[PDB]
């Protein structure tokens, strides 16, 4: 799960 | 008694508006800055010069640090750009994370171009001009980190684009299906489509005197793609081999498991 293993980047786009 | 609608704009202005409200540095103001005073670091007494007043370890340590700040600062901007690019917040979260992590970097080394003359490159928001032979003479690995990158530079600075080009090609490599573990491929593919032909509209209205620019850019997209590849190995060299060299988490999230 790209968005588990991309937790800044998760956040980032939120 | 009737209901007119919205109008649009074209959507290579609204890309261009994007990209002119999101990044800090653009073409235009670079340019500005190169012609004329950026304080030039050309040596170690320079360098701890423009850090004292500017920036507040080894010295090719401190170079890496500083490249990557950079780096984080625009990931962000190419993050809020990303979202102003219509389709692209209606994907899946997962999807528009693979399309930043495999995209930023191609992004980044293609508007890096902008700043960079064959002297040097513009650091710290404008207001430090670094040269490239300084940085060629870092101790290694330090010394080859960016002169893949002015190389690239140079040949892409003379394609003559303008922002309103550079926006829409860096749309382009943000909205790619492409890439590895993408799930909703289709729709991406259908986006990536639509963004592909209002450059190659863009570039013919833009650069009528040079028919072959779009294949031109389609070629520098797979250099980018090569050229992050090479940059990513050199970074892992990096952070295996100095102890100091640590990677911000932004950064090392987007590297890990990249090529
Ligand atoms: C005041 C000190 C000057 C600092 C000079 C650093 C300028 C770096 C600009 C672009 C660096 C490219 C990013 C490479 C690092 C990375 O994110 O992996």
């Amino acid at each position: 799960d790209a968005a588990s293993k991309h937790k800044q980047l998760s956040e980032l786009l939120r | 008694g009737s209901h007119m609608t919205a109008d649009l704009k074209s959507l290579a202005k609204r890309i261009y508006e994007a990209y002119l409200k999101n990044f800090n540095m653009n073409k235009v103001k670079a340019r500005v800055i190169l012609s004329g005073p950026p304080f030039v670091i050309h040596d170690m007494e320079t360098l701890c010069m423009a850090e004292k007043t500017l920036v507040a370890k080894e010295a090719e340590v401190r170079i890496f640090h500083c490249c990557q700040c950079t780096s984080v600062e625009t990931v962000t901007e190419l993050t809020e750009f990303a979202k102003a690019i219509p389709g692209f917040a209606n994907l899946d979260l997962n999807d528009q994370v693979t399309l930043l992590k495999y995209g930023v970097y191609e992004a980044i080394f293609a508007m890096l171009s902008s700043v960079m003359n064959k002297d040097g490159m513009l650091v710290a928001y404008g207001n430090g001009f670094i040269t490239r032979e300084f940085l060629k003479s870092l101790r290694k690995p330090f010394c080859d980190i960016m002169e893949p990158k002015f190389d690239f530079a140079m040949k892409f600075n003379a394609l003559e684009l303008d922002d309103s080009d550079i926006s829409l090609f860096v749309a382009a490599i943000i909205c790619c299906g492409d890439r590895p573990g993408l799930l909703n491929v289709g729709h991406i593919e259908k986006m990536q489509e639509g963004i592909v032909h209002v450059l190659r509209l863009h570039l013919q209205s833009n650069h009528p005197d040079d028919i072959f620019l779009f294949p031109k850019l389609l070629q520098k997209m797979a250099d980018l793609r090569q050229l992050v590849t090479e940059h990513a190995q050199l970074v892992q060299i990096i952070k295996k081999t100095e102890s100091d060299a640590a990677l911000h988490p932004l950064l090392q999230e987007i590297y890990r498991d990249m090529y």
